[PDB]
């Protein structure tokens, strides 16, 4: 059922949503140090962050269009 | 005191929240898992997805607090 | 005032502007759905191509404010 179907997304939300979290817990702690003190292993790894939460971009991206191939067809 | 070690304390803040988070949403992992193998009616799916609902608006709202934190950071800096 | 110091004020102020619509829709999302009984299929997966939407405006902007603080950091 389509009702099952929002749920899948849901769940998909939640383990992306937690690494977004992870994410943004670490690029603020990175920011911390940085104002504090400059580095550029901090500012690298700032920059790999940065780069996980591209990926997670496009994952959520992903989600968006399966939503939409859904509905257009329930629209149809 | 110190405008950046108060938010340096209010992350580890929200970073104890986030984990309460995940704990929570692996105690809803484990009963939707229980919930899909038993055959529920249509009601029983909605109270599922009003539970799964309720875990996925929490956990937005923890990252809506830490971007506002976020936010605090880069103001204190300009 | 800099031109990389307004671009982040600008960023910051879409930023505001996101996270207070990204909270409207939590609002009507959750609003919504506390109607209870029966869900209609077609306004959950509407319901949640709006919020999607602004999460992944929100996201882009992170990534662009990243991308400015560490210039202006050094």
């Amino acid at each position: 059922s389509k009702q099952k179907e929002a749920i899948k997304v849901y769940l998909e939300l939640l383990e992306v949503h937690s690494r977004v979290l992870k994410a943004l817990i670490e690029q603020i702690k990175l920011f911390i140090e940085l104002i504090k003190r400059p580095d550029e292993d901090l500012a690298d790894k700032v920059r790999k962050s940065s780069e996980e939460l591209k990926k997670i971009i496009k994952e959520v991206e992903k989600i968006l269009r399966k939503v939409d191939d859904i509905l257009y067809k329930v629209k149809s | 005191s110190s405008p950046v070690d108060e938010i340096d304390k209010e992350v580890k803040k929200l970073e104890e929240e986030a984990k309460k988070s995940q704990e929570e949403v692996e105690r809803l992992k484990q009963e939707v898992e229980k919930a899909s193998k038993a055959g529920l009616d249509h009601e029983g799916d909605s109270r599922i997805f009003k539970k799964i609902h309720d875990v996925v608006t929490k956990q937005i709202k923890v990252i809506i607090r830490l971007i506002e934190v976020y936010v605090r950071l880069v103001e204190i800096i300009l | 005032s800099s031109p990389e110091e307004e671009k982040l004020k600008e960023l910051l102020k879409e930023l505001k502007k996101v996270l207070d619509r990204l909270k409207k829709i939590l609002e009507r999302n959750d609003e919504e759905i506390k109607k209870s009984d029966e869900l209609d299929d077609e306004s959950l997966l509407e319901d949640i191509v709006e919020l999607l939407k602004e999460i992944i405006k929100l996201w882009k902007i992170l990534v662009e404010l990243s991308d400015i603080l560490l210039k202006l950091i050094s």
